[PDB]
């Protein structure tokens, strides 16, 4: 719920100009709100930023070893900087599942430290993940997720019931190939893909020492505001054999530091079905 | 300053 | 007769084929320089304390190898340039095109070999070692890439990897398949007594998926059991030697020593 | 105590 005079509801994290969406997307937009689970993440992040000596240690390690490791690997080494895309309630409302729904296999590509994976994981018997960061792989293994190689998951001899690709397409080297690979191993009668993308779309591949490279493949995501860039995605997904079943606008939240209690980016989050 | 773990973002 | 404990070999306990190809090494200038530099580093009290503190802090979260790469510590030594040349039976000026160093670590051994090559490729599983190897401008290939590039290698080095990789017999067969056949040679070093495991994070380990049957009660008996292993992968020994596998030390020891058997292999 | 970078080693 939200009202025009509701205070501290951060409406700009969730609302969009629905008339700017193409009419086929207007029909499958799902309104999200600043809900209980989101406030638990935020309150937890505010508390973490209050622990000055922890923040100072993290900043000293980050300062000293940033030339030798990626920012992602430093965060995984420290178990810091965890993120949030959706609460369990938001996830269930987007996928249209009840809180007790379960299926067989989840694959979370580019799973990071697994703290977003953990929101989805109660709905699955087996959880698989991929990651390029060595310390994030350790974080995923502590959560007992089965980490597959980045060219292994396509070749296991089984299919996946949900594949999640959250905030990966703007950070991987071959995003069109990734989307095609996802389509090729999704269980086709009932499988769904959960996909999240930060808009405005700005892709690069993370390297060590705050450096980066341009990706080798181009996603044709274009537009002058959030709505317009979402409007370009149906064609991108169609090229990979997907149509949008539902989508929503959600803040991509991140734990903070000494300066800010948390950080925010603007996620567009989609449920895709194979077509 | 650590910032967002996904990285900086540009504009539209 | 060379009698230093690190180099001495009981030739009479080697089989007849291995007696013909053994090459005696000794504690030479390059070796002593490594040891001298290691002793000096262990005298840097504040540096050793820092390395120890960082290693304890990150020990649960990173593999020991990656911690060493992060700090640039604990570099190792297998041979001096002179010993490398003597084993390969090559002059100091000798060159060929392409070297591949599998499981190259921080590249400090790779760089002994490097002057004899135009192009140097390396593989590594440790993210911070990859950083070291890329700082030396080596071309890093994926562990499932290097044998599928379409081109071959003039020398493949596989130094102290067989006891640390998940599939050593596949590794040896993969090496055979992309070695340049007419002149290609393999450089292989193995710590004896042979004790294999796959390093994990946090001092943990796992058993390899494939077993090498290497048995013996001493260096020479274990070496006698290698020719059969090498031949299953299509190699025969052209030359081999005994060398100390040296490593930089810490606040308690100026260096550490293991016992390497170092082979030059030729394809059958 | 850091030991040898190749790891601990057993005996014959
Ligand atoms: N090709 C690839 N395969 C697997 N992980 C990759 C990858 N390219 C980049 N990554 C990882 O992708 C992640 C992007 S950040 C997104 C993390 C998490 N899914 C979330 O939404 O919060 C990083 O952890 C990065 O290491
Ligand atoms: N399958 C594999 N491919 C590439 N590197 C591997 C590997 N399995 C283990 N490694 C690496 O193999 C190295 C073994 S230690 C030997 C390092 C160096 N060649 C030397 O002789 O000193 C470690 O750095 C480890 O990260």
């Amino acid at each position: 719920h939200m009202a025009a005079g509701g205070r501290k509801e951060n409406h700009q994290w969730y609302v969009c100009n629905r008339e700017k969406l193409c009419e086929s997307l207007q029909a499958v937009f799902v309104q999200s709100y600043l809900d209980q689970g989101t406030q638990i993440f935020l309150n937890n992040s505010i508390e973490k930023s209050g622990w000055a000596a922890i923040q100072a240690y993290h900043s000293a390690v980050s300062s000293a070893f940033s030339l030798a490791m990626s920012r992602t690997s430093i965060n995984g080494l420290l178990g810091r900087g965890s993120m949030f895309v959706f609460s369990p309630d938001q996830f269930q409302r987007l996928l249209k599942i009840n809180p007790d729904w379960k299926t067989h296999r989840l694959l979370d590509l580019g799973a990071g430290d697994g703290e977003v994976t953990k929101i989805m994981s109660p709905h699955f018997e087996e959880i698989y993940a991929t990651e390029l960061s060595e310390t994030m792989i350790w974080q995923l293994q502590k959560k007992k997720y089965r980490v597959l190689g980045i060219n292994e998951w396509q070749n296991t001899g089984f299919q996946y019931d949900v594949i999640s690709c959250l905030n990966l397409l703007d950070r991987c080297d071959q995003p069109l190939t990734l989307l095609k690979d996802i389509r090729s191993v999704l269980e086709p009668t009932r499988g769904r893909v959960i996909l999240a993308l930060v808009l405005p779309f700005h892709p690069y591949v993370e390297n060590v020492g705050g450096k980066w490279e341009k990706p080798s493949e181009i996603l044709e995501i274009k537009g002058q505001n959030w709505e317009e860039q979402v409007n370009s995605l149906p064609e991108v997904f169609r090229k990979a054999g997907f149509v949008i079943e539902a989508f929503t606008r959600l803040p991509y939240l991140c734990e903070g530091d000494m300066y800010n209690d948390y950080y925010v980016l603007d996620d567009a989050v989609f449920v895709l079905k194979p077509v | 300053h650590q910032g967002h773990s996904h990285g900086h973002q540009g504009g539209y």
